[PDB]
RNA sequence: CCAUAUAUAUAAUUUUAAUUAUAUAUAAUUUUAUAUUAUUUAUUAAUAUAAAGAAAGGAAUUAAGACAAAUCAUAAUGAUCCUUAUAAUAUGGGUAAUAGACGUGCUAUAAUAAAAUGAUAAUAAAAUUAUAUAAAAUAUAUUUAAUUAUAUUUAAUUAAUAAUAUAAAACAUUUUAAUUUUUAAUAUAUUUUUUUAUUAUAAUAUGAAUUAUAAUCUGAAAUUCGAUUAUAUGAAAAAA
C-alpha cells in the first residue's frame, strides 16, 4: 500500500444543521414558540 | 506591527522557536474545497494584520505556552561537546606511503 | 484536659485537628475556618488556650450546626427515606 | 582498528537494560558532564557515581581523562551501567595493551540481562 | 539517643570527643597568611556566630572539634573583597545544592565581627512562614506582627553583636513601651527611654507585651538606618524560601492567606533588600544566600536578568512583585565556583589529620589516585558531595 | 496575569473570527460537540460486508 | 601496531598493581539484608548512617568495627535437624545481623538509622546480650559434638 | 528464528530518536597453554590459573498410548424431539435478592514509613489515535496562584511529524498520634531550625468501609443496577 503526500509551494494570495434547522421549522417545536 | 499582530490572531497555529504558521483543513468532501478554504483564511488573516487602523495589539504579548507544551513533550540534545576539551594535537596524522605517490605520480 | 462543650481534649492536641475529630458536623476545612476567624495561628495548641479563647470557641461552635442537632437531621432524612 | 578523531577524541557506545550511552572521551584533567549536567547533578545515587568511575580507576587514569557523556532510555542505573561500558570501550582504544586489564575487570562485557516476559 | 538521624548528630554533641587540634585563626586583612588553607574561627567569631545561626545542621560539623572553613580565593577572597569596594554593597549567594552558599556567608559573618559592624541575621525565614508561631495584627503599624519570632530574634540580634557597638549607637528619640519585666511591671505601667540618654543596647533589653513588641522592632531597625556610627549587614539565608513563597500559611479572620509583605518580617526584609530603608553608615550590606532545599522559579532568575521575562508564567512560578522589589536594589549575583581540584587537595588533608578518612582511603592508596578519585565523585568540587563520599560512602 | 482580561478577550474574538471558529466567553452550553461530531453511521452499517453479492 | 613509550610504561606500571574491588562483599551484603522492596539506597543510607553514628562515638574506623563486631558475634558452626555443620562467612553474617537488629529494634529512636548506630557502637565497645547466645550455640554444639 | 556484538547499504540528520530505523551478512555448541587430582592414564574429565574473546540467555519444531468433553462457546454430521411452539419480535424485570459457607484479588492495621512540596520541568519502554484523540487557553469548585475534577473551544495528527503523556518510585526539605521522646512562659548558652534550668502540658493527625447533602460524565434511559467530584460521617482492623 502506498501514500502520497505533494507539497506544492505558491503564491501568499452541516447535514446536521439542515436537519436541526427542518425540525426547528417543524409543527411540533414551532407549536411551542 | 502587522507582523506582530498576525502572530498574536495566530494563537496555536503560530511556532515562535521554528517561525512556522501552520493551518489543517478537514472539513469539506475534497482537497480542493479545503485548499481555498485555507486560502481564503489566509487571505482574511493577512487583510486583517495589514490592517492597523483601529488596531491595537501592539501591547498584547505573545503567548507562547503552547509551543512551551509542545517542546516540554519532547526530548532534547541542546548540549554539546565543551570547545576547549578539544585537543587536535592528539589527531591521527596520514603517514607518507610512496606506492600510491608513484602510482598517481 | 481542655474543656469545650463537655468534650476533653489533651494540652499538645492541635486546635484544628482536635475540633475536627472529636466534633460531628466540623471537618478539616470548617476546623480552619473557624480558626482563622478565631485568630488562632494555623499549628496553635490546646494548653494555649486562654479561658476567654475557650469560650470563644464554645461560642462559635454553638452558633454551628453541629453534634446533636446534625445527628438529628442525619436520622430524620434516614427515618425519611425509610417512610 | 578504532582511532581517534580530528580532535583526538575516542568515540564509544554501551548499552544496559533499555539505555543506551555514547561517551566522548578525551585526554584532560578528570573533569565530567553528563548530558550536558554536572555528573552529582545528573546521577544523585553515589553507587552509579562509582560505577562510572570504575573503568577509569581499573587502569588508574582517573584525573586523566575529560569524559562527555550522553544518555537516553531507562533509569539511573542503566544509564550510569552503558556510560561505564562505553568509557571503559573508549578507553581500550588510547592504550589497546590495557584491553586485557579492563577486559579482567569485567567492564568490557555487556550486561546482556534484561526484562523478559 | 531519641530524635533522629538529622536532629541527632546536630544536638548529641557528638563533636565532644572530636581531636583537640589546632588550625591558624581567621582575618581578612590577614587572607595571604591563610589563603588556600583551612582555618579555624576565633574565639570572638565562634560565639557571635553561633548565636547568629551561621552554623547549622547537615553541614558535617560534628565530625570537627568546632566548625572550620576553607579560606578560598574564587570564593571567601573575590565575595569579599566585593563586600569591602563596591559602592551598592547588595549581594546574593547562588550556585548548586551544597556548593557552599552558607560558609561563605558564615564567612562574611566572621568579616562582620572582624570590622565591628553589626550583624542582622535571619536563618531559616521558614519559621515566619510556616505558621507554627503566633501572630498579631497591629494597626498603628498596618501590618501582622509575630511576637513569637520577633523576641527571639531581638535576643539573637543583642548577643550575636559585641555590646560595645551597641552601647556607642544612641537614641534618636522618645521610645516609650508597655513594660512586662517583674520588678517594674506592677509598680510602673510603662518604661521611658530617652533621647541621646539610653542607648540601643537598652532597646535590645527592653521587655514588652507581645502585641506592643510589634513597635520595638520597627524601632529598632529604624535607629540602626538612621545612625552612621557602625555599619550594619543584614543577612538572610534560605532566602528563596521567602522568593518562592509569597504567601505565608497565616490566615486572615476571612480564611485568605495572608501575603508575605503583609507580615512585619516579610517587609522588613524586602524593604531593606529593595532600598527603601536606607542605612546611613555606607558600609552596610545586604547578604543574601540561595539554596538549594527550595523551589525554583522565574522569579529569581528575571530579577538576576539571566533569562527574559515571559509574562505568561503563572503566579506560582512567577512573582512580579519580587523581581521589581529586588531589582529595585542594585542586588548582584555572586555564584560560588565548585572547588578546583587543589582545593579539593588541601581540605582532605586537613580530614586525614583529624582522623576522619576511612582506612581505606588512607592505607594502600596512590595519594593521588584519591584526589582524582574524590574529585569525580564529589561531582568535580561539590563540598558538601565531597564530604558525603568520605564520610557517608560505606560500600 | 498582569496583561489585563480585555486585551486578551478581544484577541480570542478576534481570532475566533478570522478562523471560522465560534466564540462563547459566556460558558454556556450550546451543545456545538453535537453539529462538530462525525457520523459513524456508513462504518457502522458496513460491519457484516456489502450485501450485493453474487449467490 | 607498535605500542610507544607511554603506552608500555603504563602497561607496566599497571600490571604491577591489583584490580581494585568493585564493592565491599560484606558490607554489600549487609545491605541487601537491610534491603526490602528493590529500595538499596534507602538501605545504603542507614547503613551509613548508623556507621556515622558508630565513628562520632568511638572515633575509629566503623567499617573496621562492624565486621570485628560480626567475626565475634557469629557462630563458627550451629546444630541442625541434630548435629553440628560448620557455617560460612554469609550464613554467620547473616545470623549476627539479625542478632543486632533485634537489639537495635529494642532501643527507642524513632529511627532506625539512629537505634542501628548506637546498637553498633555498644557492641564495637564489647556491650551486646548477643554473646549470650552465641555461647548457648556453641554450648549446644559441644554438647553434640559426638553426632558428627 | 529471536535476543546480543559487529560489517555493508539506505536517510539530502526538519518525520532526527544517526545514541536512531530496517534490509542483507558474519559470529560461538567458545578456542587455546599449562599446573594439580582422578582417569579406561592420554590424543581424557574435575577444577584453578593464565591468553584471544561482546558472547551471557530464549522459543519453536514428532509421533504412540491412555484418560477427561456437550459454555464440545474447540465444531461437523447423524439419531431422536417442537413446528400457535422447545421457533420469532417488543416492553419491563432478573443474572446484583442474604442466614450463612469457601476461594481470588484490592485497601489497611504508622517512624528500616506514610503525607505535602520540588517549572528553564531528574530518568523509560511498549503501544494507541477515520466507528478518534483530544493540546494550549478561558470559567467554576476556590482560594494570589498551583494541584485535582468538570464545563466552554477544537490547535495539530490519521501519525518516526501532533496527542493520549512533564512517567512514578528514586533523591531533597517539612510534618507525623502512641510519646511528659511533645508544645508553651521566663530565663540560658561557644549545640541557636538548638542546649540547659523552673514551672505548665488502648484506633490517632493510621484506616476509609458505611451513611447523608449537593453537583458532574456516558447514554435515549443510572429506580432496581454504573462511574466521578466536593462537604459531613468515620466502622472493623493492634497481640498469637
Ligand atoms: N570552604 C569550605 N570549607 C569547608 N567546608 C566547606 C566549604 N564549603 C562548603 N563546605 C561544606 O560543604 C557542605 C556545604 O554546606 P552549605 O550549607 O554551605 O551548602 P549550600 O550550598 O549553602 O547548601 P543549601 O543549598 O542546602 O543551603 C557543608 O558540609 C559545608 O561544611
Ligand atoms: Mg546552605
Ligand atoms: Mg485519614
Amino acid at each position: 500500500g502506498m501514500k502520497c503526500n505533494f507539497f506544492q509551494r505558491s503564491e501568499i494570495s452541516s447535514a446536521v444543521g439542515q436537519k436541526v434547522l427542518e425540525l426547528l421549522d417543524s409543527p411540533d417545536f414551532k407549536k411551542h414558540l | 506591527k502587522s507582523l506582530h499582530k498576525f502572530r498574536i490572531l495566530a494563537r496555536s497555529r503560530y511556532d515562535h522557536t521554528t517561525d512556522i504558521f501552520k493551518m489543517s483543513s478537514d472539513k469539506f468532501e475534497h482537497a480542493s474545497q479545503n485548499a481555498r478554504y485555507l486560502h481564503d483564511i489566509l487571505q482574511r488573516l493577512l487583510a486583517e494584520s495589514k490592517d492597523l487602523t483601529e488596531d491595537d495589539f501592539s501591547d498584547v504579548p505573545l503567548d507562547t505556552r503552547h509551543t512551551i507544551a509542545k517542546s516540554l513533550r519532547k526530548k532534547k540534545r541542546d548540549y554539546e561537546f565543551p570547545e576547549h576539551w578539544k585537543r587536535p594535537e592528539d589527531a591521527p596524522k596520514k603517514k607518507f606511503d610512496i606506492v600510491d605517490q608513484l602510482l598517481s605520480t | 484536659v481542655v474543656h469545650i462543650l463537655g468534650k476533653g481534649f489533651k494540652g499538645k492536641e492541635v486546635i484544628k485537628i482536635a475540633l475536627a475529630s472529636k466534633f460531628y458536623g466540623i471537618g478539616k476545612t470548617t476546623a480552619e475556618k473557624i480558626c482563622s476567624k478565631l485568630g488562632f495561628y494555623p499549628w496553635m495548641r490546646m494548653h494555649q488556650l486562654s479561658e476567654p479563647q475557650i469560650m470563644s470557641i464554645a461560642s462559635e461552635l454553638s452558633t454551628m450546626t453541629i453534634e446533636g442537632d446534625a445527628r438529628a437531621i442525619v436520622k430524620d432524612n434516614i427515618a425519611l427515606k425509610r417512610k | 582498528i578504532k582511532t581517534l578523531d580530528e580532535f583526538g577524541r575516542s568515540i564509544a557506545v554501551g548499552k544496559r537494560k533499555s539505555s543506551t550511552a555514547k561517551v566522548f572521551v578525551v585526554r584532560g584533567t578528570g573533569e565530567i558532564l553528563v548530558n550536558g549536567r554536572q555528573l552529582n547533578d545528573y546521577f544523585l545515587k553515589m553507587k552509579d557515581r562509582e560505577s562510572i568511575m570504575y573503568p577509569l580507576q581499573v587502569i588508574e587514569s582517573v584525573g586523566k581523562y575529560n569524559i562527555f557523556a550522553t544518555t537516553s532510555g531507562g533509569g539511573p542505573t542503566g544509564q550510569a551501567e552503558s556510560i561505564m561500558h562505553a568509557i571503559a570501550k573508549a578507553l581500550v582504544v588510547f592504550n589497546p595493551l590495557l584491553k586485557s586489564r579492563l577486559h579482567k575487570a569485567g567492564v568490557l562485557t555487556r550486561d546482556y540481562r534484561h526484562v523478559e516476559r | 539517643l531519641y530524635k533522629n538521624w538529622t536532629n541527632t548528630t546536630h544536638t548529641a554533641q557528638l563533636q565532644q570527643t572530636a581531636v583537640p587540634l589546632a588550625l591558624p585563626i581567621f582575618n581578612f586583612d590577614d587572607i595571604s597568611k591563610t589563603l588556600n588553607k583551612v582555618v579555624s574561627y576565633s574565639n570572638k567569631q565562634y560565639k557571635s556566630l553561633h548565636h547568629l545561626g551561621s552554623f547549622k545542621k547537615s553541614q558535617f560539623n560534628e565530625l570537627f572539634q568546632k566548625p572550620v572553613c576553607l579560606v578560598r580565593e574564587d570564593a571567601t577572597n573575590s565575595f569579599l573583597k566585593k563586600l569591602v569596594s563596591h559602592p551598592v554593597k547588595k549581594f546574593i549567594i547562588t550556585g548548586e545544592p551544597g556548593v557552599g552558599k552558607t560558609v561563605l556567608l558564615s564567612q562574611a559573618h566572621a568579616y562582620a565581627v572582624d570590622s565591628k559592624q553589626i550583624i542582622i541575621n535571619i536563618s531559616y525565614p521558614e519559621l515566619f512562614l510556616n505558621g507554627r508561631n503566633d501572630f498579631s495584627y497591629d494597626d498603628d503599624l498596618k501590618l501582622f506582627i509575630q511576637p513569637m519570632y520577633l523576641k527571639k530574634l531581638i535576643r539573637k540580634i543583642l548577643k550575636a553583636n559585641d555590646p560595645a557597638l551597641l552601647k556607642s549607637i544612641e537614641l534618636s528619640k522618645d521610645y516609650k513601651f508597655s513594660n512586662a519585666n517583674p520588678k517594674n511591671a506592677s509598680v510602673k505601667p510603662f518604661v521611658t527611654l530617652n533621647k541621646t540618654k539610653n542607648t540601643v543596647l537598652d532597646l535590645l533589653s527592653v521587655m514588652t507585651h507581645p502585641h506592643n513588641r510589634g513597635k520595638l522592632m520597627k524601632a529598632i531597625i529604624d535607629e540602626l538606618s538612621v545612625q552612621s556610627k557602625v555599619p550594619i549587614m543584614f543577612t538572610v539565608d534560605n532566602f528563596s524560601k521567602v522568593l518562592t513563597t509569597a504567601y505565608s500559611a497565616y490566615r486572615n479572620t476571612e480564611n485568605k492567606q495572608i501575603y508575605s509583605l503583609d507580615l512585619q518580617m516579610g517587609k522588613l526584609m524586602m524593604d531593606i533588600i529593595s532600598g527603601e530603608t536606607k542605612f546611613a553608615n555606607g558600609e552596610s550590606s545586604t547578604i543574601l544566600a540561595i539554596s538549594g532545599v527550595d523551589r525554583t522559579n522565574k522569579t529569581l532568575p528575571v530579577a538576576l536578568g539571566k533569562i527574559p521575562v515571559d509574562p505568561y508564567v503563572t503566579r506560582y512560578h512567577y512573582e512580579p512583585k519580587f523581581v521589581e522589589l529586588l531589582q529595585k536594589g542594585n542586588v548582584t549575583e555572586f555564584e560560588v565556583p565548585k572547588l578546583n581540584k587543589q582545593e579539593v587537595n588541601e581540605l582532605i588533608d586537613y580530614y586525614k589529620q583529624s582522623n576522619v578518612l576511612l582506612d581505606k582511603d588512607i592505607t594502600g592508596k596512590k595519594w593521588e589516585n584519591l584526589i582524582d578519585e574524590k574529585y569525580f565523585l564529589s561531582g568535580n568540587g561539590n563540598p558538601r558531595e565531597l564530604l558525603k563520599s568520605l564520610v557517608l560512602s560505606h560500600r | 496575569m498582569n496583561v489585563p482580561k480585555a486585551r486578551l478577550l478581544k484577541v480570542a474574538e478576534l481570532s475566533a473570527k478570522i478562523f471560522d471558529q465560534n466564540f462563547n466567553p459566556s460558558g454556556i452550553r450550546t451543545g456545538s460537540k453535537i453539529l462538530n461530531e462525525r457520523l459513524k453511521g456508513p462504518s457502522v452499517a458496513s460491519y457484516y460486508g456489502n450485501p450485493d453479492i453474487l449467490k | 601496531i607498535k605500542p610507544t613509550a607511554e603506552q608500555l610504561a603504563q602497561w607496566e606500571a599497571l600490571k604491577s598493581v591489583p584490580i581494585p574491588p568493585r564493592k565491599n562483599a560484606t558490607l554489600d551484603h549487609i545491605t541487601n539484608m537491610i534491603m526490602r522492596h528493590g529500595k538499596k539506597e534507602k538501605a545504603q543510607t542507614i547503613l551509613s548512617r548508623a556507621l556515622y553514628l558508630v565513628y562520632c562515638q568511638t572515633r575509629q574506623d566503623p567499617i573496621q568495627a562492624l565486621e570485628k563486631s560480626l567475626d565475634e558475634l557469629a557462630p563458627l558452626m550451629m546444630t541442625k535437624t541434630v548435629i553440628p555443620v560448620p557455617l560460612n562467612k554469609r550464613q554467620r553474617n547473616r545470623i549476627a545481623w539479625n542478632w543486632i537488629v533485634q537489639s537495635a529494634n529494642q532501643r527507642v529512636s524513632s529511627d532506625f538509622a539512629v537505634r542501628l548506630g548506637e546498637e553498633l557502637t555498644a557492641i564495637a565497645k564489647g556491650t551486646s546480650s548477643a554473646f549470650e547466645k552465641r555461647d548457648q550455640i556453641h554450648k549446644t554444639a559441644i554438647a553434640h559434638r559426638a553426632y558428627i
